[PDB]
């Protein structure tokens, strides 16, 4: 099987460095080196991300899509920045304006089709597709505005492929940016209805999570990127890994999505203990569910206490007892059969790698598919309505050949996302 | 990512000098460095000159400093229309030459002093020849806006009623220094009845720097130019903030300098610290861009905040539930060597829209009619290429603008 | 909302085949399908179904007749000020494309002998009527078609148009071309033309095919007015996101007597919302015995629909 990652934005870039950062050595693969891999086992299944070319040289089969040249320019001028072939980067030196309308009908209209060229190239490379990794920000242009379209058309030249969505929703308390909730409802609303299965981060519930549940006190972007990166590693290529019982992008995605709109989850890495001290190797399991399905540690801004859960799937990958697996998962859906609804006998689904995290004992990737996060989407179409209302910056939209019924859209149609999501909760 | 600067009239060039000075000095990039990356225009040569015999000389390209030997004319018409028109062309070669170069910017930071003829009328089409040829982009003109008493020029307002009107339906964002409220500054918080131009200009030096500088340099909450328009303009009309900066602390008389957060961001909502004689008279606050520098603790702002939008007595707009965008940079400010400017560690260069604005706009308009009632020095500009119209249809206009800062306010 | 049913006869094809007819109309609103079966042991047996309808018609009625009964008293809604749509609904080869566009078996023929052409034909001469005259309407028609989510001008060859929704809900097709007709021959020349550029599969030997739905939609405009004077939609609704389309729709016609989303139940929105909507829905069975199960499977969803009445 296969997929092809995708860098859509400056963020979505960013972390690409740090996704591939990771995964590269949870692959053995060298800036441009081969496979160093510690074992033998991290190479029969790599084709996943990788192509074959030279013989040393396996090349990250993802896309960089951006319309500011400094951002590839910074990743391409870095560490493993030189292991991408020329072909992948996919700039627009445009003004990347921070306009979703900028990035998705005048701007970037134009470098998509230049774009699908390669997003063919990688696709009809070689075996099975599965699907497409797409990372970036819903608060940008580059990010939201031509990111979703990248995977509009995707999702147009292959209906069957799935597509995870990596989503960097635009958190609460601080906005990193001012129209944020324009170029953010405007991107979910091509979400809902294009990609089958999105990750929602938030920068907030990271650091959070990133420092407090990591002392860390100088939690750098870089860091946050990396937790994140983390779990988009246990996800796919974990599960392209053997198991007791292994899972796939599609069981997790037919084991996920009761309804069709495609639902976003909300990932939770297991073992994150602070350095040092901490590592406790509390790990036996039970250690890992309390992890996992605890309020804070969920990557996600909302916390799943304050909504039923309609899946949930525990990616783990560490020889463990499928019956301390099997078993603790079962408590866990008793203690709080108050949150996880009831018209699903067996909300979770227990997926079982065998290798762990390279350096870790023991791990377990946590993907929830909980009603909360209908506060979220609350918040965000929120702060449009009270800026639309005004039309506080629509003139760079408008200005930009857009429409006043394209935003009335997008709001209604994620706003009404809010709704059916609640139709369960209940 | 870059912002050109325009740096057009004396003034202009003046303030332009000397924000031109801040930078490199915070910069480590002394008299002979890299390359700027702005211009220098004046109908008047003596002063562009200045920028050619004076200090940072060889720091410019003899290409970025466009002059007309000719004559200035503290008359708008004259130096948008008559004369200023034939520099134009080649001015904006420069904004078209310069822009070019880069690598996808984000607009042109302009200088120019309001009431004055190169700095009024010129500017006037340049911004004007901006909006077309780049409307896809940020024009934030900072602006210094005629002295509420002090003003210098005898026609002043003919200059700044017919800068605004031209002007208005082209920028995104003009920033306003008040020459005369900056004075006070100079005198009740700093000290000193000996202030030269050279100061004050030292000191928009500052406020600038927050603005851009600083900003477009990393930081725990970046802030990019676009930002600030959509964050800091409800409405189209190029609106016009105030700049105000925290520190305004004296570097010889008091020393309390450790002013925690908590202390210089109350010390911007003061009326006595805004360069601007716009006192918040009732002008109700609708947005304002926190931009801060130094060591500054999130939660110290995200508090520090909280506790001023529950003072009520600084009312906000009704139809802006929340209007504080928190811009915090990492490097301190930096003062010059040995002007007098305190030194702190941390400062708070605010800038927002007031529906205060309804007054100085108001107390220039009506200015302007005095003298146009009786035509005063009207002649000066009719012998220079303008009409009854542009007086009188650019005098509508602001009219317009003193309903349009009243509506979009005093009502809920 | 009316309900109506109506048998064609069987086809030359079918008849050679040797096909038995299921169907029995009695009645002007009985409907018998004489459902064959087996028992365990292979008995063969009948089971005679009934089925009522306000209006149920014979093999031997021809479109006039049916449009007469259906979409006619339909007209007067849209010159009162309402909306009104009518919908063929059935299996393949059912007949709907013959009953709304012309006669044809390959669906494809003569304009002037179909629903669309006649409701036209009405709306022209009521149009001249004196209670109407004082109106001063004009007339408009567009034809679009409705396939995998995606809305494709007719009129305007095969053009991908978007369709967007407001916060308030309401829906527009952006882009949909509207003509200007004056007579029932121009009408006809946009049903030749959109028909032609009908949506299909490669040249079949025989018949056109339903793999999207048709909507030819009759305006009325003043200068707006509620957005227009008022609206006609005539559907051709494709051999029962098909699904999903025909589920959305039955909840809407049903909503429509008291007051999971599909494209055609969004363009179409605005004729159930409003309090001054009238609806027909024509089922089409073909008579054939192989056809049994399609059949029970429109006679049931027919009922449902008509529940609401």
């Amino acid at each position: 099987r296969e997929i092809v990652h995708i860098q859509a934005g400056q963020c979505g870039n960013q972390i690409g460095a740090k996704f591939w950062e990771v995964i590269s050595d949870e692959h053995g693969i060298d800036p441009t080196g081969s496979y160093h891999g510690d074992s033998d086992l991290q190479l029969e299944r790599i084709n996943v991300y990788y192509n074959e070319a030279a013989g040393n040289k396996y090349v990250p089969r993802a896309i960089l899509v951006d319309l500011e040249p400094g951002t590839m320019d910074s990743v391409r001028s870095g560490p493993f920045g030189q292991i991408f072939r020329p072909d992948n980067f996919v700039f627009g030196q445009s003004g990347a304006g921070n306009n979703w309308a900028k990035g998705h009908y005048t701007e970037g209209a134009e470098l998509v089709d230049s774009v699908l060229d390669v997003v063919r190239k990688e696709s009809e490379s070689c075996d099975c597709l599965q699907g497409f990794q797409l990372t970036h920000s819903l608060g940008g242009g580059t990010g939201s505005g031509m990111g979703t379209l990248l995977i509009s058309k995707i999702r147009e030249e292959y209906p069957d492929r799935i597509m995870n969505t990596f989503s960097v929703v635009p958190s609460p308390k601080v906005s990193d940016t001012v129209v944020e909730p324009y170029n953010a409802t405007l991107s979910v609303h091509q979400l809902v209805e294009n990609t089958d299965e999105t990750y929602c981060i938030d920068n907030e519930a990271l650091y959070d999570i990133c420092f407090r549940t990591l002392k860390l006190t100088t939690p750098t972007y870089g860091d946050l990127n990396h937790l994140v990166s983390a779990t988009m590693s246990g996800v796919t290529t974990c599960l392209r890994f053997p198991g007791q019982l292994n899972a796939d992008l599609r069981k997790l995605a037919v084991n996920m999505v009761p309804f069709p709109r495609l639902h976003f989850f909300m990932p939770g890495f297991a073992p994150l203990t602070s350095r040092g001290s901490q590592q406790y190797r509390a790990l036996t399991v039970p250690e890992l569910t309390q992890q996992m399905f605890d309020a804070k540690n969920m990557m996600a801004a909302c916390d799943p206490r304050h909504g039923r859960y309609l899946t949930v799937a525990a990616v783990f990958r560490g020889r463990m007892s499928m019956k301390e697996v099997d078993e603790q998962m079962l408590n866990v859906q008793n203690k709080n059969s108050s949150y996880f609804v009831e018209w699903i006998p067996n909300n979770v689904k227990t997926a079982v790698c065998d290798i762990p995290p390279r350096g870790l004992k023991m791990s377990a990737t946590f993907i929830g598919n909980s009603t909360a996060i209908q506060e979220l989407f609350k918040r965000i179409s929120e702060q449009f309505t009270a800026m639309f209302r005004r039309k506080a910056f629509l003139h760079w939209y408008t200005g930009e050949g857009m429409d006043e019924m394209e935003f009335t859209e997008a709001e209604s149609n994620m706003n009404d996302l809010v709704s059916e999501y609640q139709q369960y909760q209940d | 990512r870059e912002c050109i600067s325009i740096h057009v009239g004396q003034a202009g060039v003046q303030i332009g000098n000397a924000c031109w000075e801040l930078y490199c000095l915070e910069h480590g990039i002394q008299p002979d460095g890299h390359v700027p990356r702005a211009v220098f225009v004046d109908l008047e040569p003596t002063v562009i000159d200045e920028v050619r015999t004076g200090t940072y000389r060889q720091l410019f390209h003899p290409e970025q400093l466009i002059t007309g030997k000719e004559d200035a004319a503290n008359n708008y018409a004259r130096g948008h229309y008559t004369i200023g028109k034939e520099i134009i062309d080649l001015v904006l070669d420069r904004i078209r030459k310069l822009a070019d170069q880069c690598t996808g910017l984000q607009g042109f930071s302009v200088f120019h002093s309001f009431g004055g003829g190169t700095g009024s009328g010129f500017t006037s089409l340049l911004m004007e020849r901006l909006s077309v040829d780049y409307g896809k982009k940020s024009k934030l003109e900072f602006s210094i806006y005629p002295a509420p008493q002090v003003s210098t020029a005898v026609v002043e307002p003919y200059n700044s009623i017919l800068t605004t009107h031209t002007t208005l339906e082209h920028s995104d964002c003009a920033f306003m220094v008040d020459n005369e409220a900056i004075y006070d500054i100079c005198r009740r918080n700093l000290d000193i009845e000996r202030p030269t131009y050279t100061n004050l200009n030292r000191l928009i030096g500052q406020i600038v720097s927050s603005i851009t500088a600083s900003l477009r340099f990393d930081g725990a909450l970046n802030v990019d130019l676009t930002e600030f328009q959509t964050n800091l303009v409800p409405y189209p009309r190029g609106h016009f903030p105030l700049a105000t900066y925290a520190p305004v602390i004296s570097a010889e008389k008091a020393y309390h300098e450790q002013l925690s957060v908590a202390e210089i961001t109350n010390a911007c909502f003061e009326p006595a610290n805004q360069m601007v004689k716009c006192d918040p008279r009732h002008g109700k606050y609708m947005a304002c861009c926190l931009l801060y520098r130094g060591d500054v603790v999130p939660k110290d702002v995200n508090a520090a905040i909280a506790t001023i939008k529950t003072k009520r007595t600084i009312q906000f707009v009704d139809w802006c539930p929340t209007g504080f965008k928190v811009g915090i940079n990492y490097e301190p400010p930096t003062v010059v060597p040995g002007g007098d400017l305190a030194k702190v560690q941390r400062a708070v260069c605010m800038l927002s829209n007031t529906t205060a604005i309804a007054e100085a706009w108001a107390r220039l308009d009506h200015k302007f009619d005095l003298m146009y009632a009786k035509r005063a020095f009207v002649h000066w500009y009719v012998g220079e290429g303008m009409e009854e119209g542009e007086f009188s249809e650019a005098r509508e206009d602001m009219a317009a603008l003193e309903k349009d800062y009243e509506e979009v306010g005093v009502d809920s | 909302i009316t309900v109506c049913v109506r048998k064609r006869p069987i086809s030359r094809k079918e008849v050679n085949r040797k096909e038995i007819d299921v169907i029995s109309v009695p009645r002007k609103d009985m409907l018998i399908v004489h459902e064959p079966r087996s028992k365990v042991d292979l008995t063969k047996f009948l089971e005679n179904h009934k089925f009522r309808f306000d209006y149920a018609f014979n093999d031997t009625c021809d479109n006039a007749m049916v449009y007469k009964y259906t979409a006619k008293p339909l007209v007067k809604t849209i010159f009162e000020g309402g909306m009104a749509t009518c919908f063929a609904y059935g299996q393949t080869g059912s007949g709907k494309t013959h009953t709304m566009g012309g006669e044809f078996n390959g669906k494809v023929q003569d304009c002037k002998n179909g629903i669309y052409a006649m409701a036209a034909k009405d709306v022209f001469v009521t149009l001249n009527m004196p209670r109407y005259r004082a109106m001063n309407l004009v007339v408009s028609a567009s034809f679009f078609e409705i396939y995998s989510g995606k809305v494709f001008d007719l009129l305007s060859d095969k053009q991908k148009l978007r369709v967007l929704e407001d916060g308030k809900q309401q829906v527009q097709v952006v882009g949909l071309t509207e003509k200007v007709v004056d007579g029932v021959e121009e009408v006809l020349k946009l049903i030749q033309h959109g028909n032609a550029a009908r949506t299909s599969g490669q040249t079949s030997a025989n018949s056109n095919s339903s793999r999207s739905h048709a909507v030819f939609q009759i305006v009325l405009r003043p200068q707006g007015s509620t957005k227009i004077h008022g609206k006609f939609s005539f559907i051709d609704l494709a051999g029962n996101e098909i699904n999903k389309s025909l589920l959305a729709l039955k909840e809407c016609i049903r909503a429509l007597g008291k007051q999971r989303v599909s494209k055609l139940t969004q363009v179409l929105r605005d004729s159930f919302i409003g309090e001054k909507s009238k609806t027909c829905m024509i089922a089409m069975i073909s008579p054939g015995l192989s056809s049994c199960e399609h059949t029970l499977n429109t006679l049931r969803y027919a009922d449902r629909v008509k529940e609401l009445v």
